[PDB]
């Protein structure tokens, strides 16, 4: 089974460099032309360079050309791509890419990597600050009510939300992260339930954030009013 | 140097109707012209390759014509696995280049969404900020208008918002938007309201809670 493999991603700070590695698993990789291909968070598909089968030739998208280098080398049996002054619009997904031949260029890109995340930022690794959405902010009575988490002010690559350790997954609505102007990171996470559970049934949101290593377990109740 | 143009932006078609995707060159792209199918947290899927070539595995539903400038790719039966993003890509010029991508998304019947405000809580206060948080919970189509209103003053850069991807089950979107405010000018104010207007609600609903006031 042939696969692509991409590694070298992380956080690197605006005006620095970073350097993407390609590995090609059950293929040749010296007779293919290379590509990378990004996606920033909200935007589509950009084509980012490619190196030809050869290694004669490069091309690069008008928005990296000047700054990023895409190199082969088939010693290391290894794709590379050399980012440098980094800015914060260069924050996407990578994925390494294999060509389809083609007369002059390529007909298609066939191969693909799982895709690796640069997040170009000056921020300071920090974990979130948990708060609670409580239910019924005016009635309860009949059915149906929301509460969630405010999972605020944080930065890493990404969050995993959870309510009651997965024993709780119906109605749960986790929402994509904002970049807020702070330059960390903040969403919501929300489930809608039966009113008449309120009193009883305990809903815990598990906040795990790997890239501090911080693990929240915040319990959300109707807030007491006297 | 060669733009791509994808028609139309977003496509709402039922399970099991013929859906056609436009694909536009500003020159002539002959042959060198790919189409490939991305879903939320996957890698790229190529489709067709030289305009009319299926790749590895593509199911013969999916089909690409055209020549020149002007490219269509056709999926003649919609399974609920084509709902995804399609993407038509150029290798004839220089910079091998996207056209902005054309979703494709299942049509439903017009869902009002059901709608929510949270005020901050004491924890958050504490901290020096404010978030008040208005939830529109399960509404189709995609389109809706929030508008924050603070002692009745209409808000404008100070919220953020967020949608969540068509549901599996019932294809419906729910959206969240934060007001972000600094606790001393959330103290100046007494009503924080947010006002929602969709296509299932015959008038705009608005959510308010006062200051303090539980």
């Amino acid at each position: 089974e042939v696969q692509l493999v991409e590694s070298g991603g992380g956080v690197v700070q605006p005006g620095r460099s970073l350097r993407l590695s390609c590995a090609a698993s059950g293929f040749s990789f010296s007779s293919y032309g290379m590509h990378w291909v990004r996606q920033a968070p909200g935007k589509g598909l950009e084509w980012v360079a490619v190196i030809w089968y050869d290694g004669s030739k490069t091309y690069y998208g008008d928005s990296v050309k000047g700054r990023f280098t895409i190199s082969k080398d088939n010693s290391k049996k290894m794709v590379n791509l050399q980012m440098d002054s980094l800015g914060v619009e260069d924050t996407a997904f990578y994925y390494c890419a294999r060509g389809i031949a083609g007369g002059w260029a390529f007909w298609g890109i066939d191969l693909w990597g799982q895709g690796t995340l640069v997040t170009v930022s000056s921020a300071s690794t920090k974990g979130p600050s948990v708060f609670p959405l409580a239910p019924s902010s005016k009635s309860t009575s009949g059915g149906t009510a929301a509460l969630g988490c405010l999972v605020k002010d944080y930065f890493p690559e990404p969050v995993t939300v959870s309510w009651n350790s997965g024993a709780l997954t119906s109605g749960v609505h986790t929402f994509p992260a904002v970049l807020q102007s702070s330059g960390l990171y903040s969403l919501s996470s929300v489930v809608t339930v039966p009113s008449s559970s309120l009193g009883t049934q305990t809903y815990i949101c598990n906040v795990n954030h790997k890239p501090s290593n911080t693990k929240v377990d915040k319990k959300v109740e109707p807030k007491s009013c006297a | 140097d060669i733009v791509m143009t994808q028609s139309p932006g977003t496509l709402s078609l039922s399970p099991g109707e013929r859906a056609t995707l436009s694909c536009r060159a500003s020159q002539n792209v002959y042959s060198y012209l790919g189409w490939y199918q991305h879903k939320p947290g996957r890698s790229p899927r190529l489709l067709i390759f030289g305009v009319t070539s299926r790749a590895t595995g593509v199911p013969d539903r999916f089909s690409g014509s055209g020549s020149g400038t002007d490219f269509t790719l056709t999926i003649s039966r919609l399974e609920p696995e084509d709902f995804a993003v399609y993407y038509c890509q150029q290798y004839a010029g220089s910079a091998y280049t996207f056209g902005q991508g054309t979703k494709v998304e299942i049509k439903r019947t017009v869902a009002a969404p059901s709608v929510f405000i949270f005020p901050p809580s004491d924890e958050q206060l504490k901290s020096g900020t404010a978030s008040v948080v208005c939830l529109l919970n399960n509404f189709y189509p995609r389109e809706a208008k929030v508008q924050w209103k603070v002692d009745n003053a209409l808000q404008s850069g100070n919220s953020q918002e967020s949608v969540t991807e068509q549901d599996s089950k019932d294809s419906t979107y729910s959206l969240s938007s934060t007001l972000t405010l600094s606790k001393a000018d959330y103290e100046k104010h007494k009503v924080y309201a947010c006002e929602v207007t969709h296509q299932g609600l015959s008038s705009p609903v608005t959510k308010s809670f006062n200051r303090g006031e539980c």
